[PDB]
């Protein structure tokens, strides 16, 4: 397993690199392959460095002191530049597509609500079902919505916090499990007036325990 | 300059002005470096007042607007403007002390622009040494 | 070569440049086609230069002004 250091032996590590690469430097000017460092000149060092100089032609002076303070600058811009075109690659294909690790268990939400006519919710859940890569599929009936979404556990616990809190009649997660492989296809509504071919639908899959569940707890809240 | 003479010597009563001697330049270079430019522009004027007007403008391209004072230069036009006032400078003290220009260095031009005079009518405290 | 600063001093070293590659109607010509008044003058020199064989007519043969940037 990984193993993370204490914050001393951070600060020690970065030390230590830092003084290797400032002796690397330092022994490099020492052998002549590199020249010797220039003074770093800004504005309020200009007077300083190139005092004696600077009276000679200060425009000159300015120029060239602008002229190393924008190669500094620059030369810091183009790695930041190169690196954050690196983030919109990533961020398209590599920082942003995951999948949560789901390979061995599917983690199954499946939820009943009571009033889900507005077609704006139910094209919200299907843009978090597309955006988040969470198969599943949807079933209308008469006062019956089961929404049922099998993905990953991050993804499953980003679609039970939006269904609960993002979203608005009530809606209850009817059974929330863990499932071998992948029972649904895309993300997909299916609308059954009646309650058998709802049940020849769940079973096409076999997910019928899911529709007997929800119509056991329409059955306990008609009751009580 | 003559925007300050002609306007003074007009001013039939006593008053006060004010001018912003660096026109423009502050846009593109720092008060000190505008400082620096208008101390030598100044030197080179108590100097000649007639080749520094001459190189004041290098073309008739170069026009001074009744805004400001000075004229309006690119940045490289005013670079060789200062370095032919530099020259300037220099050799005009080298006619008024029979020195050559290269003759001086980087210190002793500093101190000449700045104003720095050397002489000695007793040097017979050579008897320290 | 290039150019370098190793320590105290800038070093800058160009390589030998090659030379011009002589053409099909031009050679080293020898002294056979000096005439009799110019063999006098090429006395121990069995033949002549690139550069003296490239403008051989046009400053033997030739009496105008000649320039010759050798």
């Amino acid at each position: 397993l990984g193993v993370y250091l204490t914050k001393k032996e951070q600060k020690k590590l970065r030390r230590q690199t830092r003084r290797e690469a400032q002796k690397e430097l330092q022994e490099k000017v020492r052998l002549g392959l590199m020249p010797p460092p220039e003074p770093k000149v800004r504005i309020s060092n200009l007077m300083r460095v190139l005092g004696t100089e600077a009276v000679q032609d200060p425009t000159k002076v300015e120029a060239h002191v602008r002229a190393q303070m924008a190669k500094r600058q620059k030369a810091h811009e183009e790695a930041n530049a190169a690196r954050k075109l690196t983030a919109e690659q990533r961020k398209v294909k590599k920082i942003k597509k995951l999948k949560e690790d789901i390979s061995q268990g599917v983690h199954i939400s499946v939820y009943r609500v009571r009033n889900l006519s507005n077609p704006a919710k139910k094209f919200k859940i299907e843009a978090n079902a597309g955006q988040l890569y969470l198969t599943g599929v949807v079933v209308l009936h008469k006062d019956v919505n089961v929404v049922v979404v099998e993905g990953g556990p991050k993804a499953q616990k980003k679609f039970k916090r939006l269904m609960l809190h993002r979203i608005k009649n009530k809606c209850v997660l009817v059974w929330e499990g863990t499932a071998k492989d992948r029972s649904f296809g895309e993300m997909k509504f299916k609308q059954c007036p009646t309650e058998n071919m709802a049940r020849e639908h769940f079973k096409k899959h076999g997910a019928e325990h899911y529709w007997d569940l929800a119509l056991s707890e329409s059955v306990l809240e008609s009751t009580d | 300059v003559e925007k300050f003479g002609d306007l003074i010597l007009k001013a039939t009563e006593p008053q006060m002005v004010l001018f912003n001697l660096y026109d423009d330049w502050l846009k593109t270079i720092s008060s000190y470096t505008a400082f620096s430019r208008l101390i030598l522009i100044l030197r080179a004027l108590h100097v000649n007042n007639d080749r520094a007007k001459v190189i004041l403008k290098p073309d008739k391209t170069t026009i001074t607007e009744p805004h400001h004072i000075w004229p309006t230069l690119t940045d490289e036009e005013w670079i060789k403007v200062e370095v032919q006032l530099k020259d300037l400078i220099l050799a005009d003290y080298g006619k008024k002390n029979n020195v050559n220009v290269a003759s001086l260095t980087q210190s002793e031009i500093r101190d000449i622009i700045l104003g720095m005079e050397i002489s000695a009518p007793s040097q017979q405290r050579q008897q320290i040494a | 070569s290039f150019r370098r600063q190793r320590k105290g001093y800038e070093e800058v070293h160009v390589p030998a440049l090659k030379p011009k590659p002589f053409g099909s109607e031009e050679q080293l010509l020898p002294v056979e086609k000096l005439p009799k008044y110019a063999q006098a003058g090429f006395e121990g020199f069995k033949t002549l230069n690139r550069i003296q064989s490239k403008l051989y007519r046009a400053a033997l043969e030739t009496d105008e002004n000649l320039l010759l940037c050798a």
